[PDB]
């Protein structure tokens, strides 16, 4: 709606005379696919796409990665339709400093680099920012603003029947005999990541794939969807968000 | 550096470690619902036993402090049996010094000036459990003051504590809205019984079983537990109602 | 690339089911390939090794990796933290372009405890070095490489230490654990020392063992 | 639901009841309130499945009065309470719903009917999100064409 | 346990200089300017507020003018916070005095006392020492007036005009050009108000937050009449001595 | 950090120290505790760690009053101390209230007891379980007290290494007689779990103790197994594993 | 001074009127509600900035295409206001410093 | 540079005024907006202060 | 063992007790509370909250009584007021009450309340208690008085003053409201006023909390036949009569 909507269709924004929609912050658990959805979006509208870590643009040379963004941006700017991917933005986020070293100053100006490309005296056109972070609390008021950003999604763990939604993408791909027990799995299942339902069919396919069969068995499954879940939420995230 | 090691302020002014006290104590996932009728004071909570070798009948999460005034005790059970000593040694003691048993409006002042006696030391930790004081108390009527593990705590029309417990508020709310009162009229402390089943069931969704609940009434100069068979009843006469 | 042919599993004695995992991690999906393909489940993205030193981690990738047909690689990640900012994410990112394209191949990483911790999002936290190479890390182990043919093997020391959103499945899938050898595991960890010298009747392994 | 002593227990008295189907037939014919006694306990379960094949014994006995503008306003009236208490989970008693509200389209042969049915149906749906909601907008719409 | 938490706060340095100490000093420097001057009939204390505001209340405040006993008051500057429990030490100890010996306490002995639990508790207990200075006006028989500064440390200098808190440098060194020994208390009143518009800690310098005290042997027979002067009364000799 | 004593304390609600002092009774030796009908019947899997030894002549059972059997996993030093103070408990509630001590009444005070090092950074915590239980005039009971100041009652109970076969054959058991089963029995039965329990210790040797406080053959005395009682548990045993 | 003598501080808390001004500017791109009283979210809205109030319009005008018009009504800007306003949660934490 | 920046603080509002002539009341203005970034600094030591 | 005795309260090297800081904080984090002292009585003034709907305010004071003539109220931390009211009306008499048979002079109970704030900033194993309170009253040898204690350990007369989050603001609201005679009615009425601003949520007198040091009621003395003893100077008022005062606007 944000994204996809004013890219295709600038007609309907223009004609009522509000300003385009821009700018997208997810953020949500890991493993919930922001990373599997940012690669789907840009599938689906099929604007050009940059693929950027916010991790690997930092350099101990200064404005380098402040130089990195403003090149980024005159891509993304002469390459319109575009959405700028800014993933892990949480790397060179944080905010104060100037009794930091010049390290941080420099990750305070490429941050701050961010802020002069969006809006000041460059705008965004039919160019676009989605920013993922993994945590919201190393993320910044400055940018958790209206200006930045119009619709903040917060995207939750997948729910008790989204969880068998992504089963059935997965099950689908597999030979099997037939398996019948997929109600039964969501329910073990339960208070689960979708990274860790893809988990839960690597290994009933190890299982099966060692009795030297390509089948999976529901019996294989069972096992396996309570395999996953008690190592799983020992070494659970234990995440808190905004 | 030690501003969430200890019980020393922040610069936010804010105790951490304090705060990690409540990040305890839904961690237990027991659920609660108390509710005030017109002559009694009904609690039921959770009870669930997962396991074929622990006996359901000593778990347990409601113990009498006086003969008229219970407590539900949400988090941690080592917790909970200092809490409950410690109460109920007080308890004994208004009644020596003062001639009556100790109203549980001043039991839950007592237990939350303790409470901040443990977060004002800074080797003591404080004990990790909201405490719910049902009773019915002449001077007061039927009452619930709910204390938190800070040093805290108010009186309540009705409360909930658990994790779900936004769920349970719902259900209340409605319930004080529309019949414009802090408490329930109905005249028969069974059918509050029944009524607090139905909220529970409402609120979280779970369709319970006997073996699920465990129910404290206090009613007029006496508190009760009601037994498994009891509370049996209870749920066949959800079907009757 | 140092690889050395095949230490061989016989010659690292002792903690059978160690040996038992890595089989079923590595060799059985790279030989099995076809099997994984035609189910379209996806081979393990990583293996996570943990547990004290000289446990035989080492040995055993290098025996595998020969076994398995994929190419050896050395990175070890207490190098890796550097003072200059560029220069040490220069390599991370030097690594996996790299491995990518000498694939399949297992990396074996050693001692991923420099990329430490974070669990906090204070103004000092590590000055965005030490935060900064966590997010590296989840980059290579992301699926935008595809690591169905790489196998990601990673030794470390304690995963208490380390943030616990690295370890979740799909970093790492498997979390395996390699404790000390036993009363009986040692006896056979030293006859294949002994094996190597003159071997002689007066030497009983099980004794020395026991002691 | 729960339990796997329901799924069987449910449906074996659902079945002795379903051989008793005569017995609640003959009454009905003979007074409403009879018959009407024994769907009550029927629509009163835990299992899901056993209230489907009950569902059917709820429709077929006001076919056999034939139909009673008095006694409609009840049934569609004890499904509304059945729905609020349990149901058998809410999902359960929407698929009971669909069931009843076929008969009432084909029930249609007067403007008393349709006047009646209009009242019971935009009542029923508002705390559902099914297909119901398409289908007691269409029987309301046999009353727009009339007005 | 216990000794995680502890730092060794109250040790020596490489210089032997004890921090909490050398820290004190620093919170007795953000405190107001009190200044003491011993003329040869009395002692003037004059002390200018820390806080001033139109809604506070400074007609009935003494927060840094109180009576020990009889004959020796103090002016404070420093942490009142932490001056209350010395100033009621103190009355204790000159009651005390009054109590064995049916005399007054002499001026040295009163400062001794107080200045020994200063050093105790950097001494023993890990204790923080009071951050205050005190000017103590006394008089006692023997040795007349006296005047007498106190440290955080825990030791006691005589002098003859002295100024502690803040703008000690600046307060001292008018002090020096303008002190004589033929001074009188009408003199040493006028040089007070003089010095503290000169080391006024804000803009202005008023007689609401002024505190102002004497100690007088103008009172008949010899006697000494402490005189804590009001701020109206503060005003009147505002106006006087041409400040205002 | 917080980990360094136990009273810091974390969001996540892990108190560090407490846990991983359970450890060291999760590798401690194999103990159990049965209820039955009459009493209760603990077993105990002592290690014959060398041919030096003295065999039966090294005990982790002592006896509290003359009528609760209390028996320790974990550190026995630590554990030893615990009962010490629990023999002066019910010294106590013997010489106030003039009755040797209700098992339930017995639990309260060890509870307490374990709850104060848990409080304080001044002592250290307590890393033991101990099973206790007997006969007493509200009927035989059967408590364990984990490190925490936790306990429950308990139709079965273990701890040691070899915790997991014993409970499983504990449900078993609960199966066997849903109605409860004699103290007699519960002889052979308990020397047929530790039997199964030593295939987790079975790098290692074994001697087989066994205690019970029943009111059917003992009179409501904790007394040892011992003779030929003792062998013919050795026997059953031993043919149930053959 | 002398390097930046005159100095603007921007302030968030603004007045009533200076809300209604932000208002009609808005109006003038895109008309809000036109056919209803505006002047209920004025008196509503008490903390928020400029940013916020350009943020609602445009959010409105997503609502609008979801409903199918051309057209902002009251509707739309009321629920604009209702969240990105709700952000934290530290209701519980307060609950103990109260 | 702060008595500079009175000159300058002045001539806004004389300017507003029309009237070119600087006066006590230009003056009064001027002098109170130079001296309002200092008073804020220092009213949270002169009160609200131990 | 214990080793606690190390001072968590301690100079830093600019100087400052640094723990009473951190301590202040907490003061502007809570609620907001004010007094005015009139020529005729004082009042004092705060806001109920509650975390809940189905919590009761009626069930919670936050303006308490130490004495008959002497009343307190707090901004900051609810645990530490509910701790150090009991402490209050304690040292209340035992060092009056016992010694001097009556309740002490509003001058004499604000220094030894501030004592019990410096100790527990004294020795190991104490941090303050994070609360300023407004500690108004009436003595018969000085009148009407207005006192703010600090967590400091120091206390200061005002003319009128408040503190909490809002203070700030409050405090210039009475600054134009304040002059050299007031009535006590016109007072509450600009407390109210003053508090519209600081409360975000209702503002009905059930959820506004009033309290004055007015002038005794003889209703509240409890006998009657002795003229020479006045009744309570302190009267809480109930919510209705709190309505009164908001019509009275
Ligand atoms: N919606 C989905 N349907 C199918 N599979 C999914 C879906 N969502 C996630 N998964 C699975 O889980 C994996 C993990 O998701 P992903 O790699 O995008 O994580 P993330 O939330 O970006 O974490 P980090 O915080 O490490 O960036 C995916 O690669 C995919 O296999
Ligand atoms: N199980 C084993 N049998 C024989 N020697 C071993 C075994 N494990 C380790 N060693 C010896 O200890 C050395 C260190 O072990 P290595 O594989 O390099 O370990 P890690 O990766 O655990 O640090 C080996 O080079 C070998 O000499
Ligand atoms: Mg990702
Ligand atoms: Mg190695």
């Amino acid at each position: 709606e944000v994204i996809e909507l004013p890219l295709k269709n600038p007609e309907i924004f223009q004609r009522v005379g509000i300003k385009p929609p821009k700018g997208v912050l997810l953020y949500g658990p890991p493993g919930t696919g922001k990373t599997l959805l940012a690669k789907a979006v840009a599938a689906t509208i099929g604007a050009n796409f940059i693929f950027s870590p916010a991790s690997g643009i930092v350099d101990k040379y200064i404005g380098e990665s402040a130089r990195i963004i403003r090149e980024m941006f005159a891509y993304a700017k002469e390459h319109e339709p575009c959405i700028i991917f800014m993933d892990e933005v949480d790397a060179i986020g944080g905010r104060r400093f100037s009794e930091g070293t010049s390290a941080d100053r420099e990750i305070q100006r490429t941050l701050m680099e961010l802020l002069t490309q969006m809006d000041g005296f460059d705008n965004l056109g039919q160019t676009k920012i989605i920013m993922a972070t993994n945590r919201p609390d190393t993320l910044d008021p400055a940018l958790l603003r209206p200006g930045r950003l119009d619709r903040k999604v917060e995207i939750p763990l997948p729910n008790e029947a989204g969880r068998l939604e992504i089963f059935k993408i997965h099950t689908a791909k597999v030979k099997k005999t037939g398996e019948f027990d997929f109600e039964a799995a969501v329910k073990m299942s339960d208070g689960f990541n979708g990274a860790d339902i893809r988990n839960c069919a690597t290994e009933a396919g190890f299982f099966a794939i060692r009795d030297d069969r390509d089948h999976i068995n529901p019996d294989d499954l069972m096992k396996a969807v309570r395999k996953v879940a008690e190592v799983k939420k020992l070494e659970g995230t234990i995440e808190y968000q905004k | 550096g030690y501003d969430r090691h200890i019980t020393i302020f922040s610069p936010e002014g804010r105790l951490y470690q304090v705060e990690y006290a409540f990040k305890a104590t839904n961690q237990t996932n027991i659920n609660s619902l108390a509710v005030r009728g017109k002559d009694c004071t009904v609690v039921i909570s959770q009870k669930k036993v997962p396991d074929k070798l622990l006996d359901p009948t000593t778990v347990s999460y409601i113990f009498c402090i006086s003969r008229t005034i219970g407590m539900v005790v949400n988090g941690p059970i080592p917790d909970a049996r200092n809490a409950a000593l410690r109460a109920k040694a007080e308890a004994a003691e208004f009644r020596y010094k003062y001639g009556y048993d100790m109203p549980c409006d001043v039991l839950a002042k007592r237990m939350a000036n303790l409470s901040q006696i443990y977060t004002q030391r800074a080797y003591m930790r404080p004990l990790g459990v909201i405490l719910t004081f049902v009773s019915v108390d002449e001077e007061l009527g039927p009452s619930i003051y709910k204390t938190d593990p800070a040093g805290y705590y108010v009186g309540y029309k009705a409360t909930a504590t658990g994790p779900k417990q936004q769920e349970i508020t719902t259900n209340l709310e409605n319930h004080f809205k529309k019949s414009k009162i802090d408490h329930i009229n109905e005249e028969s402390w069974e059918k509050v019984v029944e009524f607090a089943i139905t909220h529970m069931i409402d609120a979280l969704g779970t369709e319970f079983s006997k073996n699920d609940l465990e129910v404290g009434v206090a009613t007029k100069d006496k508190f009760f537990t009601l037994s498994a068979e009891n509370i049996e009843e209870r749920l066949v006469a959800i079907a009757e109602q | 690339v140092d690889e050395k042919p095949t230490e061989t599993y016989s010659d690292v004695g002792g903690l059978d089911k160690q040996i038992e995992e890595l089989v079923e991690a590595i060799v059985l999906p790279m030989k099995r390939a076809d099997k994984f393909k035609d189910m379209g489940i996806r081979a393990p993205k990583g293996a996570l090794m943990y547990g004290p030193p000289g446990t035989g981690k080492t040995l055993l990738a290098r025996a595998c990796a020969a076994q398995t047909n994929a190419t050896f690689l050395k990175l070890a990640a207490p190098q890796l933290v550097q003072m200059y900012i560029g220069e040490g994410a220069k390599l991370v990112r030097d690594a996996f372009a790299l491995a990518k394209e000498k694939a399949p191949t297992i990396i074996f990483i050693d001692e991923l405890d420099a990329i430490g911790t974070k669990r906090f999002d204070s103004e000092k936290s590590g000055d965005r070095e030490v935060q900064r190479t966590m997010l590296e890390l989840l980059n290579q182990l992301d699926g935008f490489s595809s690591d169905d043919r790489v196998k990601v093997l990673a030794a470390t020391n304690r995963v208490d230490v380390l943030d616990p959103a690295l370890l979740r499945s799909g970093r790492l899938d498997r979390k395996i654990e390699f404790p000390l050898p036993s009363e009986d595991s040692r006896a056979q960890i030293l006859q294949i020392h002994s094996r190597k010298m003159t071997t002689d009747d007066d030497i009983n392994w099980q004794e020395l063992a026991r002691s | 639901m729960s339990r796997d002593a329901p799924i069987k227990a449910d449906k074996d008295y659902s079945q002795i009841l379903k051989e008793e189907f005569p017995k609640i037939d003959s009454l009905a014919q003979n007074d409403c309130n009879s018959a009407l006694d024994q769907l009550l306990v029927l629509e009163k379960k835990t299992r899901q499945a056993s209230d489907l094949a009950s569902s059917k014994e709820v429709l077929a006995k006001i076919v056999d009065l034939l139909a009673s503008r008095n006694k409609w306003d009840d049934l569609n009236e004890q499904l509304t309470l059945l729905s609020k208490k349990h149901g058998q989970l809410k999902l359960s008693i929407q698929y009971m719903i669909q069931k009843v509200m076929e008969y009432l389209k084909s029930s249609k042969s007067l403007d008393l009917n349709t006047r009646i049915s209009v009242i019971e149906t935009i009542r029923v749906v508002t705390e559902n999100k099914i297909f119901v909601e398409v289908e007691r907008a269409r029987v309301t719409k046999d009353l727009v064409e009339i007005k | 346990g216990s000794r995680r938490y502890d730092s060794r706060t109250t040790i020596f340095s490489p210089e032997g200089r004890l921090y909490q100490v050398e820290y004190a000093l620093e919170s007795i420097s953000h405190a107001g300017t009190a200044i003491g001057i011993m003329a040869s009939d009395g002692i003037v204390l004059a002390a200018e507020r820390k806080v001033t505001s139109t809604l506070l209340e400074q007609d009935t405040s003494t927060e840094k003018l109180y009576k020990l006993n009889d004959k020796i008051a103090v002016a404070v500057a420093g942490l009142t916070a932490d001056a209350e429990i010395l100033i009621n030490t103190a009355r204790i100890h000159a009651q005390n005095y009054l109590k064995t010996y049916n005399e007054d306490i002499p001026v040295e002995i009163l400062v001794r006392r107080l200045s020994d639990i200063k050093q105790g508790y950097t001494q023993h207990g890990g204790l923080r020492p009071f951050g205050v200075s005190f000017i103590y006006a006394g008089y006692d028989d023997r040795y007349g007036y006296q005047l007498y500064t106190s440290n955080p440390s825990g030791n006691y200098t005589g002098w003859k005009a002295i100024s502690v808190g803040a703008n000690t440098s600046a307060a001292q060194t008018l002090l020096q050009m303008d002190y004589k020994d033929d001074m009188k208390v009408d003199d040493a009143i006028e040089l007070a108000l003089k010095t503290l518009s000169k080391t006024t800690d804000s803009s202005a310098l008023t007689y609401d937050r002024l505190e102002f005290a004497t100690i007088r042997k103008g009172a008949n027979d010899g006697e000494v009449y402490q005189k804590i002067f009001k701020p109206q009364e503060i005003k009147d000799i505002l106006v006087k001595t041409g400040i205002t | 950090g917080y980990d360094l004593s136990n009273s810091v304390f974390s969001p996540d609600g892990r108190n560090f120290q407490v846990e991983y002092a359970v450890k060291a009774v999760e590798n401690g030796t194999t103990s159990i505790g049965i209820k039955c009908n009459d009493g209760v019947v603990f077993a105990v899997e002592k290690l014959i760690t060398s041919k030096l030894l003295v065999p039966q002549k090294n005990v982790k059972i002592q006896v509290v009053d003359r009528h609760i059997g209390c028996v320790y996993s974990g550190l026995i030093p630590d554990g030893r101390h615990l009962v010490n103070r629990g023999r002066e408990e019910a010294a106590s509630f013997k010489k106030l209230y003039k009755t040797p001590i209700p098992i339930p009444a017995f639990a309260d005070r060890l509870g307490q007891y374990v709850q104060a090092h848990t409080l304080y950074n001044s002592v250290r915590p307590f890393g033991v379980s101990t099973i206790f239980g007997g006969v007493d005039k509200n009927g035989a009971h059967l408590y364990m007290l984990e490190p925490s100041g936790s306990y429950w009652g308990y139709k079965g109970a273990a701890t040691g290494k070899g915790r997991q076969s014993a409970k499983a054959e504990l449900e078993k058991l609960v199966d066997h007689h849903p109605e409860g089963l004699s103290a007699r029995e519960a002889v052979k039965q308990a020397a047929k779990i530790i039997y199964l329990a030593h295939e987790d210790n079975k790098e290692k040797d074994f001697e087989l103790e066994i205690s019970w406080c029943s009111l059917s053959e003992t009179n409501g005395l904790h007394k040892f197994v011992k003779g030929d009682l003792l062998q013919e548990a050795i026997d059953f045993a031993q043919k149930e594993i053959n | 001074p002398g390097r930046l003598d005159r100095k603007i501080e921007f302030p968030s808390l603004r007045d009533r009127r200076e809300r209604r001004l932000i208002f009609g500017t808005i109006a003038s791109k895109m008309s809000l509600a036109p056919e209803a009283d505006l002047d209920s979210l004025i008196i509503r809205n008490d903390s928020l900035s400029g940013a916020v109030i350009a943020a609602i319009m445009q959010e409105a005008g997503l609502r609008a295409v979801r409903k199918n018009r051309y057209v902002i009504l009251q509707s739309d800007l009321e629920e604009a206001y209702a969240t990105q306003v709700k952000t934290d949660n530290t209701v519980d934490k307060f609950d103990f410093y109260k | 540079a702060d008595v500079k920046g009175v000159c300058t603080e002045a001539g806004m509002y004389a300017l507003r005024e029309r009237r070119i002539h600087v006066t006590q009341e230009d003056f009064e203005l001027a002098v109170g907006k130079v001296m309002n970034k200092n008073q804020e600094t220092a009213i949270s030591v002169a009160k609200l202060f131990k | 063992t214990d080793r606690y005795s190390f001072s968590l309260t301690t100079f830093s090297p600019s100087g400052k007790l640094g723990q009473i800081d951190y301590a202040l904080t907490a003061v502007k984090q809570g609620v907001t509370s004010l007094g005015i002292k009139a020529t005729n009585g004082v009042v004092i003034a705060t806001e109920k909250k509650s975390s809940s709907p189905l919590a009761m305010s009626e069930t919670l004071s936050k303006v308490s009584l130490l004495t008959p003539d002497i009343g307190a109220v707090y901004s900051g931390m609810g645990p530490d007021y509910r701790v150090l009211v009991d402490k209050s009306r304690k040292v209340a008499h035992t060092s009056y009450k016992r010694i001097y048979g009556e309740y002490p002079p509003t001058k004499l109970l604000v220094s030894e309340v501030a004592k019990i704030m410096q100790e527990a900033t004294q020795s190991g194993g104490v941090r303050p208690f994070g609360v300023s309170l407004l500690i108004a009253g009436h003595d018969e040898f000085n009148g009407f008085s207005l006192y703010q204690v600090d967590p400091s350990g120091s206390y200061f007369p005002w003319k009128a003053t408040a503190i909490g989050k809002g203070s700030v603001a409050a405090k210039t609201f009475l600054e134009k409201r304040w002059n050299d005679e007031l009535e006590l009615e016109d007072a509450i009425h600009i407390a109210l006023l003053t508090l519209k601003e600081s409360v975000e949520g209702e503002f009905n007198g059930d959820t506004i909390e009033l309290a004055i040091i007015g002038d005794e009621n003889p209703d509240l003395l409890g006998y009657t036949g002795i003229p020479t003893d006045k009744g309570p100077r302190f009267r809480k008022l109930t919510s209705q009569e709190i309505n009164d005062r908001l019509e009275a606007l």
